[PDB]
């Protein structure tokens, strides 16, 4: 795994060409991040 | 040390978690390739993770991170998509879960949009697919998502394509 920027604890992927994108984010702690919820889904075929 | 709650659909906690999840669906650049084809989910459960040391892992760097961003952890709930998704509610995130060729290093990444972490649960770029048909639209087979607690701290800002 590769370090965080000196001076910072993430990195966010801010989207500049898609407007209709949202964020992107990276940490490089897996201590940083809790799985809060496990959702099981199947995606829908257009009607 | 983990144990899997149902949440009841009834349940206001149901209810908040399913609309994260169907309101942050969005079209992509690949048509589809990765993820499949579609503007919605069958939600067939949600379930909450319940690990003591894993928590309190979690707890111990956020206060970390706190004290050294003017006590603010800049917590986020984002979405995680993996084919390592059953190792991670047991074992926790570690760098067997990283994106080695990530664009942004090989880091832990998540997702605001949960159909960005779509196109990850049968690995990069979709794999091939489910392991059943091979097929990275399918509608049949039953996908699994994270829905993380992910603290930013200090965050780093790439404008990116
Ligand atoms: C270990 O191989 C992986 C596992 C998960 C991911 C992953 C999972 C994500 O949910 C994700 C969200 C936004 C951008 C990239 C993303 O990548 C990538 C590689
Ligand atoms: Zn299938």
């Amino acid at each position: 795994m590769a370090h965080s920027p000196p001076g910072h604890h993430s990195v966010t992927g801010r989207p500049s060409v898609n407007g209709l994108a949202l964020a992107e984010y990276v940490i490089y702690r897996g201590e940083q991040a809790y799985p809060e919820y496990l959702i099981t889904y199947q995606i829908m075929r257009p009607e | 040390g983990t144990i899997l709650i149902d949440l009841s659909p009834d349940d206001k906690e149901f209810q908040s978690v399913e609309e994260e999840m169907q309101s942050t669906v969005r079209e992509h650049r690949d048509g589809g390739h990765a993820g499949g084809i579609f503007n919605r989910y069958n939600i067939l459960k949600i379930q909450k993770v319940c690990n003591k040391k894993l928590w309190e892992r979690y707890t111990h760097r956020r206060k970390e991170v706190s004290e050294e961003n003017h006590n603010h952890a800049n917590e986020r709930m984002l979405f995680h998509g993996s084919p390592f998704v059953n190792a991670i509610i047991h074992k926790g995130f570690d760098e067997r879960h990283a994106y080695i060729g990530g664009m942004f290093g090989a880091g832990i990444y998540f997702a605001e949009n949960s159909s960005k972490s779509n196109q990850y649960v049968y690995g990069i770029g979709g794999g091939t697919g489910c392991p059943v048909h091979k097929d990275r639209s399918c509608y049949i087979c039953h996908r699994q998502l994270l829905f993380c607690r992910v603290t930013l701290g200090k965050s780093f800002l790439q404008f990116s394509a």
